[PDB]
């Protein structure tokens, strides 16, 4: 309960989470509360990445010291931040929102994580668009040499199956010929 | 296919008229021999010179196995590919909404937390500024 | 390229069930065959018997 | 057993109340409309609402290869069997 | 009317009698054999053998374009169509995985709002008391 | 009042037309093409 939510919680952000990199940037913040909210955002991923390494991420992070917060406290910010929360949006406006997001901007687009709102310069997106390719393309090599393998592996276990289903289609096959030939015999036969 | 009390493939297939269930000439025979001529888990009581008809596969038409290459089984993989794929874009897209609306949710939960963060930060900062004041002037 | 890595997941993702279910669908594919061939090997011999049995009444 | 009108397994097998002979469904029915209610093969006229009995059973699953894993690979198989029906077909009418 | 699953007209469609959302049969026994009996956009359990009723009506003739007149091209039709359906739904599985981690990272902020919240209200609380503590042993004029 | 049930949409999807580009639509062209050879050539083949 100590750890971050995130941690706890489904969907992971991130394996690896630089503390110094993130903490820097939260500095360079211009707005107090937003600075501080960062830095401990870039605490809680460290303290997340140190109790719960995800699958890849290197071990032995070091953990943060944090201080002990009551559960009434954070109930009552809680509530403070209900009460100064406005008038929640509709789903059907936050869907047009989507909608509108989506026809918009591209839906290729939309779905690549570095097309930011912000992000207008077209060198960026270029550069973004071929590290996005690159890796693709990496991974696509991966899945098709693994499916290489499984594929060659599933021939050679196969292959006298397959080799027999084939065997017995044909005699199938020239067995229908061959009742056919003889029933037309036997009708001509029986006229005879 | 396969017979229902064999279970296997049927040499002499036969047909019953009221429930439909395909069974083996002489399983079936022996079987409403000594079950008074009543069909394995119905009470019905099936004739077994009226009810049962058999079943004849004319050699017409060419001889198609039932392989996975077939045109109409290659049709039939394609459609069950297509419903799968519709199924899992379906449940994907119902996931994306729900983390989108979680999100938008947590975003605005956010801006609430970053105005009561300020504003606390504020308060905080002018208490400060007050004790350090009446440390000052408690000489 | 997305594209290129969807087919290769469905193919990755046939090739599992495939190696999970091969023997049974390879098994019960055989035995549907086999039943096909030999009701077809019955009624050609059946056929052959009734025209043997009118050959030898002429 | 198999559908006389198909070659093959039928899905949803149909047997005429009086012929017995196996058929699909939709081919049966595509039949009786194409030739007014009557069983293909036969003089007797054959009623598709009371003379067609289904047939309830299992589902014959036919063996996937290991070459037919793939989209492609599906649609290459289903043109080279859309080209292979028409050359039968063509092949049919000439003998014929 | 289109399927609420596909987006698309089906051939054979049902309604539910709960919410009288149109959908095909075969797509929601499998929805319902994947979920353990769950409704499509819902919580609720609805029997497709009671809940779900066919509708009766004629079937709407779709317009055949002239270029789908051959094998080819509309076996060329048919894989530009499977294409842009998989390219569609890796788009989908793709903007999901970003909708993810733009919501963990929202949650990670959101998280972070409430313990600095806890934090400046404890502040906030200890300097008032301390204010408090100095007026009542200051002399106030 | 009670005998009539509204149909209500749902907007989870977009709206695709029907036109003879749908992957269900090709589908069933093609089972439908599929019969109809298949008719031809067992009546060929009844005639052979």
């Amino acid at each position: 309960r100590r750890r971050t939510q995130v941690m706890q919680r489904e969907l992971p952000r991130t394996a690896v989470v630089d503390i110094d990199a993130l903490l820097r940037a939260a500095d360079e913040i211009e707005d107090p509360a937003r600075a501080l909210v960062a830095r401990e955002a870039a605490l809680l991923m460290a303290h997340d990445a140190a109790k719960y390494p995800l699958p890849g991420a290197p071990p032995g992070v070091k953990p943060v010291e944090i201080p002990r917060f009551s559960d009434d406290e954070l109930a009552e910010a809680r509530l403070q931040i209900l009460m100064e929360m406005k008038e929640k949006p509709a789903p059907e406006v936050v869907h047009a929102i989507w909608n509108r997001r989506e026809e918009n901007l591209n839906a290729l687009r939309l779905g690549l994580g570095y097309y930011d709102s912000d992000s207008e310069d077209g060198e960026d997106d270029v550069a973004n668009i071929r590290a996005t390719l690159e890796a693709a393309l990496d991974r696509l090599m991966a899945s098709a040499e693994k499916g290489n393998k499984l594929e060659k592996k599933l021939n050679l276990h196969l292959g006298g199956y397959k080799n027999r289903a084939e065997m017995l289609r044909k005699k199938l096959g020239e067995a229908h010929a061959a009742l056919e030939k003889a029933r037309n015999a036997l009708a001509g036969f029986q006229v005879l | 296919m396969l017979c229902a009390l064999s279970g296997e493939i049927p040499e002499e297939p036969v047909v019953s008229k009221k429930t439909g269930v395909l069974f083996e000439k002489r399983l079936i025979l022996k079987y409403l021999e000594e079950h008074n001529n009543i069909e394995p888990g119905t009470t019905e009581e099936l004739d077994p010179e009226t009810d049962l008809l058999p079943i004849k596969t004319s050699r017409v038409v060419r001889p198609r196995p039932p392989n996975f290459t077939s045109i109409p089984s290659l049709l039939k993989a394609f459609q069950d590919e297509w419903d799968a794929l519709v199924l899992e874009t379906y449940t994907t897209r119902e996931q994306l909404a729900r983390v989108r609306e979680e999100l938008a949710t947590a975003l605005y939960q956010h801006d609430a937390a970053v105005r009561v963060i300020a504003r606390l930060t504020r308060e905080r900062d002018e208490a400060r500024e007050a004790l350090a004041r009446l440390t000052v002037t408690g000489a | 390229a997305y594209t290129a890595q969807a087919y290769l997941s469905a193919r990755r993702a046939h090739l599992a069930l495939l190696d999970t279910h091969g023997k049974n669908a390879w098994l019960i594919g055989n035995w549907h065959l086999e039943g096909e061939v030999k009701a077809v090997e019955k009624e050609l011999a059946e056929t052959k018997r009734e025209i043997d049995r009118v050959s030898l009444a002429r």
